[PDB]
């Protein structure tokens, strides 16, 4: 509770900050890329998806089979992420 | 010209059509923007008794089957049982069909754009390699003359001979001159643990050759799997192999990308490999003599600082019953110990030193 | 800083247009616009209602 006190008082801006960063499509990994606009992606649920690249992620930062964050509403790639033992 | 004055109204109606197609043709970009998932398509012709019968069977990636007729734009290569088709959110229509070929272990077998070596790296083989250089240059640039003369290039060339002759690096050296996409394939790659894999590998090879741009597919070690046994694994390689021969015998539209093959031995010669589309070009490539080995070793060693006092008689005598890649290994070995010999200039004892070193 | 008790008047025009628009209410997101006149603060009346063409964005 003492650790949750200062963070509980710091939880006010979490409501105005809840609208961003909300995007999570189960971190689906891509397979390949036929052309630069359209990217073939495969989710862990054995469902292959295709979406265009967003303007916030450069095309040179895309790697074959890379786990990156992706929207579940616009389906676009908002921000990537760096991550066996 | 009073009767021809009504054409102006027709041209005004046509240019008005070109002025009004911008909106309904403009919504194509916002309706056909992005297919969000991938769904498998299976063709199944239906009958309605216009009222014409036409339908197809759909299968989504999430294992859900729906119903929809054959719809979309003008289709030429479509209507095949393939994957990676265009589909909107929930109406489940077909908008953009593109072939998929996941199984990247076979798709990305050998992704090579172009090699470095060229045909000018060997010496003394133009009398037998010139037919292949023609047989790869003239079918790539002279397609126009193929209609005046009615010529269809062969699709199966048998590049056979003893091993170690560098036939792989030489066919690749000609593949640099083909300028097309180079795609290797190994004989022992067809023998897999699971059943029916060879069909997926062969139909995959003709999937990238048939679907993709004009390329070059050179295979090697075909004799290691071309055994005509009379259970047995080589009879499974007779299922896959005779399947490939059925795809080189029963397919008249096979006028597309050639299939180059090379066998390191002709002991077990399959008699069914004789056909216009099959391995008809049988140019014998024997073991190069000491003269030809000194030629390919001279052109392959024209970059190192070789001493000018080379009469080729000592190396011509030491090289007895050798091959091309063996003298290439002598050149590379000489380029390996010539560094640690202190003298930056290649000496004459390094030839026999390498020959007796690696052999 | 003031608030009243508003109530939306719904005639059969907007109702039947939302019923035909509900028949055309495919899973794809649809758009529409309501019209009317503002006579006072706490009443609102709708008369004209039409549909909008669908789009891939929704």
């Amino acid at each position: 509770a003492p650790p949750a006190l200062w963070d509980l008082a710091a939880d006010k801006q979490t409501l105005q900050s809840e609208q961003p960063l909300q995007v999570a499509r189960c971190t689906k990994i891509i397979n390949a890329d036929s052309e630069d606009p359209k990217y073939i992606i495969n989710v862990k649920q054995f469902a292959k998806f295709v979406v265009d690249l967003s303007d916030q992620v450069a095309p040179t930062d895309i790697e074959e089979g890379m786990r990156v964050g992706v929207d579940r509403n616009k389906y676009q790639i908002h921000i990537p992420l760096p991550p066996p033992t | 010209k009073i009767m021809k004055s009504e054409v102006l109204r027709v041209t005004h109606e046509l240019q008005a059509m070109k002025d009004k197609i911008k909106e309904n043709s403009e919504k194509i970009k916002v309706n056909k923007t992005l297919p969000y998932l991938v769904s498998n398509v299976i063709e199944l012709l239906d009958v309605d008794p216009q009222r014409k019968g036409k339908c197809a069977v759909i299968k989504t990636s999430t294992r859900q089957t729906y119903f929809l007729p054959v719809i979309g734009l003008v289709d030429a290569e479509k209507l095949k049982p393939g994957d990676l088709v265009g589909v909107n959110k929930d109406s489940y229509l077909i908008l953009e069909t593109l072939p998929t070929e996941y199984d990247s272990r076979v798709k990305a077998m050998e992704v090579d754009e172009r090699p470095t070596e060229q045909y000018s790296d060997i010496g003394g083989l133009d009398k037998q390699i010139q037919e292949l250089v023609e047989a790869i240059v003239l079918p790539m640039n002279h397609k126009e003359k193929f209609e005046n003369l009615g010529i269809q290039p062969p699709k199966g060339v048998l590049m056979y001979g003893p091993p170690g002759t560098g036939k792989t690096l030489l066919a690749r050296a000609c593949a640099a001159q083909t300028k097309a996409t180079f795609l290797k394939l190994a004989g022992p790659q067809l023998v897999q643990m699971f059943i029916g894999d060879g069909a997926k590998l062969v139909r995959d090879a003709f999937a990238l050759a048939k679907e993709k741009a004009p390329s070059i597919i050179f295979i090697d070690e075909l004799d290691a799997i071309g055994t005509k046994r009379f259970k047995a694994g080589d009879r499974e390689v007779q299922r896959t192999m005779l399947e490939l021969l059925n795809q080189l015998d029963g397919f008249q539209p096979n006028t597309q990308v050639k299939v180059i093959a090379a066998t390191n031995r002709v002991d077990i010669l399959d008699p069914a490999l004789l056909r216009s589309g099959r391995l008809d070009r049988k140019i014998e490539f024997p073991m190069p003599n000491e003269e030809a080995r000194a030629r390919i070793m001279q052109i392959h060693s024209r970059k190192m600082n070789v001493s000018p006092d080379v009469n080729y008689e000592e190396l011509a005598r030491c090289t007895d019953d050798f091959n091309g890649a063996q003298c290439k290994a002598v050149c590379v070995e000489a380029g390996m110990i010539a560094l640690r010999r202190g003298a930056t200039e290649l000496t004459h004892e390094d030839y026999m030193e390498g020959i007796l070193e690696v052999q | 800083a003031v608030d009243t008790a508003e109530q939306v008047y719904i005639s059969s025009l907007a109702l039947l247009k939302m019923l035909k628009h509900g028949r055309a209410g495919v899973p794809m997101e649809v758009m529409g616009l309501m019209l009317g006149e503002f006579v006072d603060d706490y009443t609102v009346r709708v008369i004209d209602v039409f549909a909008m063409p669908q789009s891939g964005t929704g």
